[PDB]
């Protein structure tokens, strides 16, 4: 049934944002991939002439998935820009936010995003809850009885003979798919962990709203700092804490269990959506301006080259549109970027997408967890080693199936189970902070007349960044260059592949109607088309 | 997708940054597990649906000419600058699809003030010419229930599809068409420092210790005298609010808030 011809999916479902794939197969293999960004909103245009303090309260509706992340780049960026150093405790509030953030967004990702690429939740009717019961328990140190399991598919049961299949209505796997390979029991396991992930993750958000009023959409940084003196009070950080600590248990109970068991069912998932060349900027700061004083460090990676890890360089990236629906052709640094909308159509004018295209010296970057897990590992970050050592380990595998899109996928995971470890050590250093008796939040500043300015944030799908330049002390340009606008992007005006569009090339389909395998590898990614267009 | 039985709903993306859909996820008591399982039939949703492609495609379909009809849930603004291009799904753009699809349900929910309002696509200069679904679709009758907010409060939303499927009628609306349940208060008649606020006690900085012991944020900016919301009395996540994380309200409920509430730190 070895397909030759066009594969389109659009709606790309499962992400967040409005996402075309095109792509050409020959003989079952795909050979060719373009990846189209179809909404634009114009955030950058609609800043300009703007007072700087309010960008983070625009830029941070870039995206609900990643909130509070462009709030935190864009303050960043104005913190930059007027030369304010916070205060330690506020770096710690900010840094203790962004930690909660990544566990909600990783254990969301992997059930309710991904793993409808990979289980067959109807099979899971089919399954023998005791044996379900005995394999989960041998994968978790959280025991899981038939019972337990049982409940799950009562409750499975009901909904899929009422006919109303919901979310599951047309899903690949229904009927059976050739490329779905779980077992039964399986299926049930992570059946019964999507489903308790559901409301797990309600307690990863409200870790957030602890510290930062809500969520989505945090509401508590400020230029200088945060605003939140009850973050201060024992009362908010034991709240804080037992929301994390049940955070962290899930992460490493559930989430880590599940997808070594996953990755290892499908460990022909190492051979398929490899990349070249790696990007990130570091996160979790004891120095708002130094990124090597970050948890994780940054870095640039070409061609695989490990040994030789480059030095991040911010004038190096360059944002191309000779491919996107922008005019013209030239590419720009984001302090001389533009932002000038000119549709054509799909590949008219050989233009395909509302992204630009950002390369790092002319190179497409991945960026994302894949990037930080692989460049902390290469700089001898322990924690990170450790853990990564431990995955190859339990998957018998070596660590060239890293790059792959089970290996992204594994990434996730790892960065996961590290960041939920920080986050207590985060938490300690800012009890520690307290009792030293400092209780400063907020510095004061000034707003200069001309100045330029750029945060980073290491985000969960990887390196963002802000610029700004202000002029008569209002937002001359601002530019928000983001992780899946490095990731998905179009072509630049080398008509050099993005990393996802090189990353398909070489995907076996085994059903062009049900394309299952071309979502695997997109999905790995974690695509976010509001972050990459703005 | 769905057939008899639970309630359908069709919920649609236009120009929207999925903060709303994550705001939903946030449900509590009812969680979302129950209000997928047992409340309603969630039959169409890009963010956690199986289908994708060409299959998403027909599920759309199935569940919008259903002879058991379905509610719509609608969220961010809808693209019609330029014929609608700047925001296409399937090819199609969201003008079009929104165009032919509301008018056949027997209930439309904006949610979210993108969806209610325009949102922030549709701040100045509007490169998109983003409008709310109402203002954009006035002219095919259509006439959404608008739950504001930035994202909303995820209570509202459920509060108000419980009301319409036990009294089959929208609840009792404002003159902006939010449910006055919801919408009836300021923030400010409802928010803790008022008291502050009457004896003119305001925080000067948020480095101050004024700010520290919680005076109120007027003079920093707050937009609570001027916003319909119950972000005081529900609060989110079970636990906070931005006053009582010492941030002003920045108007989030409210029509064009990005263009009226600003700048954001004067008042
Ligand atoms: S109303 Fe706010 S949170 Fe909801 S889609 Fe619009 S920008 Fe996002
Ligand atoms: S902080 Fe805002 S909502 Fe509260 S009393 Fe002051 S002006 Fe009103
Ligand atoms: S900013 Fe919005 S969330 Fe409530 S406090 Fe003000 S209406
Ligand atoms: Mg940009």
């Amino acid at each position: 049934s070895s397909y030759s011809g066009p594969i389109v999916v659009d709606p790309v479902t499962r992400i967040e944002g409005h996402l075309r794939i095109e792509v050409e197969v020959e003989n079952g293999k795909v050979k060719n991939a373009y990846s189209s960004s179809t909404l634009f909103r114009g955030l950058e245009i609609i800043l300009k002439g703007r007072d700087p303090r309010d960008a983070q309260h625009f830029t941070q509706r870039t995206c609900g998935v990643c909130t509070y992340t462009h709030a935190l780049a864009s303050t960043r960026c104005v913190d930059n820009a007027v030369g304010v150093h916070i205060p330690k405790n506020a770096t710690y509030i900010r840094n203790l936010v962004l930690g909660a953030q990544y566990l909600h967004d990783h254990i969301v990702h992997f059930y309710h995003l991904h793993a409808l690429d990979f289980v067959d939740v109807t099979a899971a009717l089919k399954a023998d809850p005791a044996k379900a019961a005995k394999v989960a328990s041998s994968i978790s140190p959280r025991k899981t009885t038939a019972a337990d399991l049982k409940a799950v598919q009562d409750k499975l049961k009901t909904f899929v003979e009422t006919g109303q299949l919901g979310p599951f209505t047309n899903a690949y796997f229904l009927g059976g798919h050739p490329a779905y390979y779980l077992d039964p029991e399986t299926n049930l396991i992570a059946t019964a962990h999507y489903l308790e992930a559901l409301r797990l993750q309600v307690k990863a958000a409200r870790a957030m709203a602890v510290f930062g009023a809500k969520n989505p959409h945090t509401q508590f940084t400020v230029v200088g700092g945060v605003t939140c003196y009850d973050a201060l009070t024992p009362q908010r950080i034991a709240e804080f804490e037992a929301l994390w600590k049940e955070t962290k248990a899930f992460v490493d109970e559930v989430y880590i269990p599940d997808l070594l068991v996953v990755a290892a069912a499908y460990k022909d998932w190492t051979q398929y959506g490899g990349t070249d060349n790696f990007i990130t900027f570091g996160e979790f700061p004891k120095d708002e301006y130094d990124l090597n004083s970050r948890f994780f460090k940054p870095g640039v990676v070409f061609k695989r080259d490990f040994k030789n890890i480059k030095p991040f360089d911010k004038m190096q990236i360059e944002e191309h549109v000779r491919h996107s629906w922008y005019e013209g052709a030239e590419a720009r640094h984001p302090w001389k970027g533009q932002t000038q909308p000119k549709y054509t159509d799909l590949h008219g004018d050989d233009r395909y997408s509302w992204m630009k295209a950002p390369r790092y010296m002319g190179e497409p970057m991945e960026t994302g967890p894949l990037a930080q897990v692989l460049i902390a590992y290469s700089q001898g970050h322990p924690k990170v080693k450790a853990v990564t050592d431990a995955v190859l380990a339990k998957l018998g595998v070596g660590p060239e199936a890293l790059f792959s899109t089970l290996g992204r996928t594994a990434a996730r995971g790892i960065e996961t189970a590290v960041i939920a470890e920080y986050v207590g050590v985060m938490l300690q250093e800012y009890k520690d902070n307290i009792a030293k008796g400092d209780n400063v939040i907020c510095a004061p500043w000034e707003m200069p007349k001309q100045a330029e300015g750029v945060g980073f944030v290491n985000a969960p799908r990887g390196g963002l960044s802000h610029w700004i330049r202000i002029e008569d002390g209002k937002i001359g340009n601002f530019q928000l260059v983001v992780p899946s606008t490095w990731t998905l992007g179009p072509r630049c005006d080398k008509n050099k592949l993005s990393p996802v569009e090189a990353s398909l090339i070489g995907t076996p389909v085994a059903d062009a109607k049900r394309p299952v395998e071309i979502l695997r590898t997109v999905h790995s990614f974690d695509p976010c088309i509001a972050c990459g267009v703005h | 997708l769905m057939g008899p039985r639970r309630p359908s709903v069709v919920y649609l993306h236009n120009a929207e940054c999925t903060g709303c859909s994550e705001s939903v996820l946030r449900a509590f008591e009812p969680y979302i597990d129950t209000l997928i399982l047992d409340t309603l039939s969630l039959d169409y949703h890009e963010t956690i649906m199986a289908a994708a492609g060409d299959a998403a495609e027909a599920a759309l379909e199935q569940a919008v000419n259903s002879p058991h009809g379905f509610i719509a849930v609608v969220e961010g603004g809808i693209p019609t600058a330029a014929n609608g291009i700047y925001g296409k799904v399937a090819n199609h753009t969201m003008l079009d699809i929104c165009s032919r699809i509301l008018p056949k349900a027997q209930a439309v929910i904006a949610y979210g003030t993108c969806a209610t309002f325009g949102g922030v696509q549709a701040a100045k200069p509007n490169p998109t010419g983003a409008k709310g679904v109402n203002d954009a679709l006035k002219h095919l009758g259509v006439k959404a229930i608008n739950i504001a907010g930035c994202p909303p409060n995820p209570y509202n939303l459920v509060g108000t599809i419980v009301y319409y499927l036990k009294n089959k009628a929208a609840p009792e609306l404002d003159s902006l068409n939010r449910p006055t349940m919801f919408f009836g208060q300021t923030v400010h008649e409802q928010c803790p420092r008022l008291p502050h606020f009457d004896a003119g006690e305001f925080a000067p900085s948020f480095e101050s210790e004024e700010a520290r012991k919680g005076w109120c944020l007027y003079e920093l900016g707050c937009k609570g005298p001027v916003t319909m919301n119950n972000c005081p009395k529900i609060k989110f996540n079970q636990t906070n609010w931005p006053v009582d994380a010492g941030h002003p309200c920045i108007g989030c409920s409210e029509p064009d808030f990005w263009d009226a509430m600003t700048p954001f730190y004067q008042n």
